């Protein structure tokens, strides 16, 4: 049992990461920056 | 020695030395500007073919090309520090570094005058307006009275997010670090 | 799994910083050469772009020198280098017990995660002079060698130096194995918390090692950092200190700790190595200036703490290795000239059939008579006494005969007591069955016995000492002296034992 | 906690693995060509004996 | 990408990158090489530049010559292909026979098995050597080292254990043979030939080959030990066998390091060898561990530079090693070949537990006397044996019989004694040192124990002496 | 002024002044730190910037960090209020009981006495024990060296000669302990306050105790005797009295100084020692001397490495040495206390012109006849006491004597053989050897002079034994 549950959590991750990568080309770029461009805001207010 | 004023940055080797003398000495007398103008007209003036050739060729008496050196400062009427420096690379041998003199004191005269360099690498193309507010926030780093020097890069190496660099100081949230943080903290 | 990876992948953290950085210059050898960290603090730990660590260690006035923990193939002239701010630090507590964590207390064990609470810097200084209070009580070896002849305070440096496989870490091992009876009894006086550094070894050699620990169940009261001969430079440069931290937290909780460092001659070539890329000036065999800092600074941690620090203490049983009884190479000096002791071994003697291979005549411990219990200070000192003058005049032996009775006897009691002090592997024994066993020998009790029986006799003397008259043992052991009641039941015993074989 | 789609993204990925699960999706041959070598050097180290009863000893007497 | 060589000093070419340099350890193609030459990255040496060890000879070289990053380390083929097929460093047949066809490459620079893969089992190996396997058993699966200078008898022994163990082994076989004699190295792929190990005709091999004899440059020597390494991993990984994995030396590796190490700018070390010594031999030393994938036997032949054991060399060796067999010259000079030295000599599978107490007894009993014979000579030297005593005669004669007992003659010596070869089975060994140690033989000549296999040979010997007396 | 570091390279710091910079071996403080950091110049490489090595662990210090330059050499407290206490080489106490109050400062760099300074009379220090004052006497302003190693008496013969001196000449002492073991820093501590030559209760001590420990770094166990030696300048200088000074060890003096050449780049001499390393041990030794004023005596302890007298270090060190005291372990098995051994002790002073006829005629007789007792004493082990005849056996007698009365029952040693200390002064030593190598006590039982004074509680023993 302990070695199924091993191998098929690494196999789990290989196919996330995976599909985390393919995926990632979605279109989100926009939203991408406005959330970045925000958390530069608050890190700069924090600065401060 | 002399009590001499440091520069605002610090640049080390050849360059660095040369560099700090030209600063330290410019700074007294005031000249700094004039001097950064001189030093970008003899950037070209040691970039002519013959002057460029005469000046790497290791078999031309040192007072040959020193005595050629101070003509063609004559010619260019250059202040009297830029002159020196440039007789004082001549006979000093060390002249094959040039550039790596001028430019570092470019470094050091920015930083005298406050532009902190930046980059904004970003995971693919940038509108400007989204450049416009990137300036108009990291202007909110800088301290009072500095200015920007941003040089924007395009990059879909990354995934996405992006890297910024302001003088140091280096904020990275790309999504591709992000999953490579995530299957660590996962693994 | 699927529900577990959820909340592994929620318990992170995602959260982003405004740090400092420098890039990577150059790389080679091992050692980056970062540009830029201009706040950098020497000796700190910075991290590569790609995910390995580095300690800057040699801040040049125009680039910080680190050294990368691990191949540096990951690593190229451009990447990113961002400074953490902290100190080389590791984790401690009593999570870590019956783990196995390497250099960095990162559990190379699988076995689940370290879940230590408190972390501890590892550049700490040792206690001042005032703190330390004198060495006391004993640290029982259950080696009758050491135990007896060349005693080991808790509190005290002992070097256990010698040549190439003499038993070194035999020695040790037997130590980690013996401190389970008080480990598993009730008083915490007498608790020691071994700790086990694997410099230099193959992780072949430390997994056998662990397997000797788990079945002898020493395991439970052990740490065993490890820095194996595949982890790069700083990693076994660093692997002491971070045991002497471990150790630390219990010396200064109170508790008494052990440390083993095996070898500490596998740690200063790895600071060699170390310094040597890094550029730094050499000096004689190569070693750079700080060969002795370098220990010094470690092996002046293990003190013992008075009762006003809480009492807790932090024994050192540093194991060198010398080329061919060299002892006046660099590293043997240097580390001999800094602790209480020695515990040379020999392999004319480990051939001889005289193991462990002791060589009482050049093994010294500066503490001497304390860190003794009083029994078996009675014992030990007549049996050193004519351990003495047997060796002064073994060089006889081959003739014997021929000679005055006055050495003869001497050296008839010298063979026998030579032999009682054998021991086998793994096979530690209480204080009070090594007290029984060289009262049989120092008083006469054998001389008549011929010394190839001696070993017999001995194993079968415990059987019929532990399985008969536990009573007696507890007597001497809850008293650490030898009443004249005591002494002279032990004298019947000895007597009818032998009447009876 | 929804607001870094990177959480988002690993969560529903996850969810699709988990409905996938009614078998190990894209498991390949050499997933069970592993399985093979290491069960077998399991069952070695484990023994021959049959896996499924209490092998009988009929003890046996000085 | 493509850079430029910039400098090339003796075997080191410093080669200079306008594009994103190459990480280290990466394999760097020379353009407009007759014979394929690459380069091994192994330093940045700031301002876009790099530094790389050669692995041919850097003649003709031109500064300015451009240089393709191939992207990954140097690549071998590995597989049941390249059984009985030498390779190069590089992994390229230099046996004229044909490409090797193989389906997988592996990169030569891996990373050793982790903490939790490690296998803590052991258990004897029978070498049929009567002093091997009596005072210094070997373990099955684990590192062995036969130290000893030069011409004291490792390759003869390498030789032995290749007869008898490869043959009467399963699974594959590897020999990366490192720095030595390239006489040896045809002399080996001969007997190989004859005895059918490695078959010209059909795929019924089972020893690979690799071979970076000793006139190559020193970058290739520093890398065979990793190429013939690499194949004996994969055997062990992929193919979920047991290998067998001989190297000889393994000192030229350390040694081609050190001639090297200087002109890439390093301080030198104790003796000359460069500052990286233990840590490089560190990482190869420990890709060869028995792990519980598979199981590898290597055998490893170690110089030692002039019979000095104190050497960093063979001094930090000892440490990466189960069992270590010490030749000594001492010995060989005595005509007790093998020359293997009784007391040097150490395993760690030598504990009663895994050997009993009659073979470890008899084992301790055999060092006691020999010993103890060491310590008498002192004595023999002043008095002369007449003056001795009684008693001690006794442990004289024994300890010379013993002595002469722990020679044989090999199967593969059969050319420099003129003898027929001899194997022990370990029970047998065990028997005769008992015997011998008891008195049961104290009355039959010396030289009756001279190059003798089981004791019944020697009492054949005796026989057949006293006959002719 | 305040220069800023700009090197970190293991304990070598580098610091980069501008205004001006601070003249060699100048004491700079580091700004930021918690623990008291100093520094020591120890070269100028130009550009306004100067090689610091460091006296204390140098993690955490930054490139920037501003170092202030103190004006003069590491300076100390050097008051009587320096005596009874342990202070680090910087001269901070490490008692944990404050501050060491004191109204005088002394740098520790001072150049060694003047030529017309120096005293020109080899005088005789009288230490107040027999075997050391008769036949290695100690000379004032000597540079004594004490050979043996531990479980010998080493440390209970340095608190006698402590009290000893501070009871006979009324002179102060010091202890600098280059390179000392923690623990045995504590246990030395706390046998100095058993034996009372540290008083916590009255400020009445003995001993200004100074401690470089074996971890500190290399740069502050080089500078740990010369805070002894200015302790002991300061008692001698401005109080103009005679002084001791122990510096247990003086090859961890040698040690520390070749480690520090080494870190500062310099070419190895020749055994891996550093090229400076006879005048290192110069301008160390060489303020041991006794001027108009004071004077200083030292009794430094030695290890000879490997046995190679030979050696560098103690080559350079035994080209100072007027005498030597060679405690040995096979005198302490017989009970002799002190191990002193009377034929391995040497002494420049030993000569007639010096001591006396009559001290040297009765030293050199002593010495003779023991020399003949350890000869006759060979033949006696291998043949028998039958063997000699009485010409022989007359010396035996004496010889056994006199073995017997070179032992002391020191005044701390008190805990262990509860016998009262005896300072017996230098002519009572004198006489009473001359008298027994006169045969005018042959008779006398020897366990009659075994641990006793004067000869007269010798004869007193005999008479109370002998009844
Ligand atoms: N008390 C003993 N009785 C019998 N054999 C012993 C004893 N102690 C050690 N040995 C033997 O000594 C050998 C080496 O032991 P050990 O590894 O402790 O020495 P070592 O110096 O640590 O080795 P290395 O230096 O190579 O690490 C072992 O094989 C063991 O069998
Ligand atoms: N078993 C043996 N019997 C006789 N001679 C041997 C034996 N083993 C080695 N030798 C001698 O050693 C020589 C070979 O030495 P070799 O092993 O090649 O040196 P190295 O060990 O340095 O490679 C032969 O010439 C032979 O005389
Ligand atoms: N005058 C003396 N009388 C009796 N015993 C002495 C005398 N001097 C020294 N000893 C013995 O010698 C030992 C010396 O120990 P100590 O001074 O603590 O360290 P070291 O052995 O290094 O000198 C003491 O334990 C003491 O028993
Ligand atoms: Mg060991
Ligand atoms: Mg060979």
């Amino acid at each position: 049992q302990n070695m199924m549950r091993q191998k098929e959590q690494e196999h789990m991750i290989n196919w996330v990461e995976k599909r985390v990568v393919q995926s990632i080309s979605a279109q989100q770029e926009k939203e991408t920056i406005a959330k970045c461009i925000a958390d530069l805001k608050l890190l700069s207010k924090k600065a401060q | 020695f002399a009590k001499l004023v440091r520069p605002p940055v610090q640049i080390y080797g050849i360059e660095g030395r040369y560099a700090t003398a030209l600063y330290s000495a410019a700074s007294k007398q005031n000249k700094l500007e004039q001097v950064e103008k001189e030093l970008l007209r003899v950037g070209q003036i040691l970039k002519e073919p013959k002057m460029a050739a005469s000046l790497l060729n290791p078999y031309v008496k040192r007072s040959v090309k020193v005595k050629s050196l101070s003509d063609m400062t004559a010619k260019e009427k250059f202040s009297p520090l830029t002159s020196n420096l440039i007789n004082l690379l001549a006979e000093n041998g060390r002249l094959t570094n040039t550039p790596a003199v001028i430019s570092a004191f470019s470094t050091m005269m920015s930083v005298h005058r406050g532009e902190v360099p930046c980059t904004v690498t970003t995971a693919s193309a940038l509108d400007e307006a989204t450049l416009t507010e990137l300036k108009t926030v990291l202007k909110s780093f800088l301290s009072k009275g500095q200015v920007l020097k941003l040089e924007v890069k395009i990059d879909p190496s990354i995934m996405g997010g992006m890297i910024v660099r302001i003088g140091e100081k280096y904020v990275d949230m790309s999504a591709k670090t992000k999953i490579q943080k995530l299957s660590r903290a996962m693994r | 799994v699927s529900s577990i990876l959820e909340e592994r992948i929620l318990g992170a953290d995602t959260s982003v910083d405004l740090e400092e950085t420098g890039r990577v210059l150059s790389i080679g050898d091992g050692i980056a050469r970062v540009h830029g960290l201009r706040n950098v603090q020497a000796e700190e730990m910075v991290e590569f772009s790609s995910g390995l660590k580095g300690m800057s260690l040699n801040l040049e006035p125009d680039n910080v020198g680190v050294v990368v923990f691990g191949n540096d193939k990951l690593i190229k002239e451009g990447d990113i280098v961002k400074r953490t701010g902290a100190i080389v630090d590791v984790p401690v507590g009593e999570e870590l017990l019956g783990r196995v964590v390497d250099a960095l207390g990162n559990a190379i064990d699988g076995k689940g995660p370290i879940g230590s609470k408190a972390r501890r810097r590892v550049g700490l200084k040792a206690p001042g002079i005032i703190p330390r209070i004198s060495v006391r009580e004993p640290m029982q070896t259950g080696i009758k060698a050491v135990d007896s002849l060349v005693p080991i305070g808790r509190g005290q440096r002992e070097l256990i130096i010698g040549d190439r496989q003499t038993g070194k870490t035999s020695i040790a091992i037997d130590t980690i194995i013996n401190q389970k009876r008080f480990n598993d009894g009730t008083d915490e006086k007498k608790k020691l918390y071994c700790i086990y550094v694997a410099i230099g070894q193959k992780r072949s050699t430390v997994a056998q090692l662990v397997k000797r620990l788990t079945d002898a169940d020493a395991m439970k009261y052990t740490i065993v950092v490890s820095a194996t001969a595949s982890d790069a430079a700083p990693l076994q440069y660093l692997a002491p200190y971070s045991g002497c931290s471990m150790g630390e937290y219990f010396r200064d909780n109170g508790k008494h700790a052990l440390i083993i460092y095996d070898d500490l001659s596998k740690q200063a070539v790895a600071y060699r190595q170390m310094s040597l890329l890094l550029r730094r000036p050499p000096g004689r065999e190569a070693y750079p200036g700080d060969v002795f800092y370098l220990h010094s600074r470690l092996l002046e941690r293990a003190a013992k703490m008075n009762d006003a620090f809480g009492g807790g203490s932090l024994t050192a049983l540093p194991v060198i290795e010398t080329q061919a009884g060299d002892v006046s190479a660099y590293i043997p000096t240097n580390v001999i000239s800094i602790t209480d002791g020695q515990i040379f071994l020999e392999t004319e003697l480990f051939y001889k059939g005289i193991r462990p291979a002791i060589n009482v005549g050049l093994s010294v411990s500066r503490v001497g008579s304390a860190a003794q219990t009083r029994a078996m200070k009675q014992v030990a000192g007549t049996m050193k006494l004519e351990l003495a003058q047997y060796r002064e005049v073994a060089a006889f032996a081959q003739f014997g005969s021929d000679l005055d009775a006055a050495t003869q006897q001497l050296l008839s009691r010298g063979v026998r007591l030579t032999e009682l002090l054998k021991q086998g592997q793994y096979s530690p024994m209480a204080i009070e069955e090594q007290v029984a066993v060289i009262y049989a020998g120092v008083r006469g009790y054998l001389d008549k016995l011929e010394p190839s029986k001696i070993t017999k006799f001995e194993n079968a003397f415990l059987s019929h000492v532990i399985s008969q008259h536990q009573a007696l043992l507890g007597k001497i052991r809850t008293d650490g002296k030898i009443s004249e009641e005591s002494d002279a039941k032990l004298k019947e015993i000895v007597t009818n034992f032998l009447a009876g074989f | 906690d929804p607001v870094q789609k990177l959480f988002v993204d690993k969560i529903r990925e996850y969810r699709t693995k988990r409905q996938t699960s009614g078998g190990p999706v894209d498991a390949g041959p050499e997933y069970q060509q592993d399985l093979d070598r290491e069960l077998f050097k399991l069952k070695q180290m484990y023994g021959k004996a049959d896996m499924n009863t209490f092998p009988n000893f009929t003890f046996e007497d000085p | 990408t493509t850079g430029r060589i910039v400098a090339v000093i003796g075997a080191v070419v410093d080669v200079q990158f306008d594009e994103g340099l190459p990480p280290i350890l990466n394999a760097l193609e020379v353009q407009g090489r007759e014979t394929r030459l690459v380069l091994e990255v192994a330093q940045h040496l700031g301002e876009s530049t790099v530094r790389t060890i050669a692995m041919d000879g850097t003649e003709g070289l031109v500064r300015g010559q451009k240089v393709l990053d191939s992207g990954a380390p140097i690549r071998i083929p590995v597989g049941p292909e390249t059984l009985g097929r030498i390779m190069n460093v590089i992994g390229e047949p230099i046996d004229e026979r044909g490409p090797i066809k193989t389906k997988q490459f592996a990169a030569i620079h891996a990373e050793a098995p982790e903490f939790v893969e490690m296998s803590v089992e052991q258990e004897i190996l029978v070498t049929g050597i009567k002093v091997v396997d009596l005072l210094a058993p070997y373990a099955k699966g684990g590192k062995i080292g036969l130290f000893g200078g030069a011409g004291v008898g490792k390759t003869v022994l390498i030789m032995e254990l290749i007869n008898n163990v490869a043959k009467a082994h399963g699974g594959y076989s590897v020999f990366a043979g490192v720095g030595e004699r390239t006489r040896e190295g045809n002399d080996l792929y001969h007997e190989m030939i004859e005895s059918g190990v490695i078959n010209l005709k059909d795929a019924t091999s089972k020893v690979a080959l690799v071979y970076g004899q000793m006139n190559e440059p020193p970058g290739a020597r520093a890398r065979v030990a990793l190429t013939g390494l690499t194949v004996a991993e994969y055997f062990r990984d992929q193919e979920g066998q047991d290998v067998l994995l001989f190297i000889d030396n393994i000192f030229r590796f350390t040694q081609a390091g050190s001639e090297v190490s200087a002109l890439l700018g390093r301080i030198p070390s104790a003796v000359g060898y460069q500052p990286t010594l233990a840590t490089d031999m560190g990482t190869m030393q420990e890709r060869i561990t028995t792990t519980k994938k598979g199981s590898i036997t290597s055998v490893q032949a170690i110089y030692v530079p002039a019979d000095d054991l104190t050497d960093p060399a063979p001094a930090t060796t000892f440490a990466h090693l189960d069992a270590t067999t010490v030749l000594s010259r001492a010995i060989a000079e005595l005509g007790i070949y093998p020359a293997v030295d009784p007391l040097d000599s150490t395993s760690r599978i030598m504990d009663p537990n895994i050997v009993g107490s009659e073979h470890y007894d008899v084992a301790r009993g055999v060092q006691k006397i020999l010993q103890d014979y060491k310590s008498l000579q002192d004595i023999i030297a002043i008095l002369g044996m007449d003056e001795l005593s009684e008693e001690d005669k006794l442990t004289v004669s024994r300890a010379r019989k013993i002595q002469r007992f722990l020679s044989q003659p090999f199967q593969v010596a059969e050319v420099f004694t003129g003898h027929l070869g001899k194997l022990v089975p370990l029970k047998e060994t065990i028997k005769g040192f008992q015997q011998i140690l008891a008195g049961e033989y104290d009355h039959l000549p010396e030289q009756a124990f001279y190059m003798v296999g089981p004791i019944e040979e020697a009492v054949a010997k005796a026989d057949k002496l006293a006959e002719e007396h």
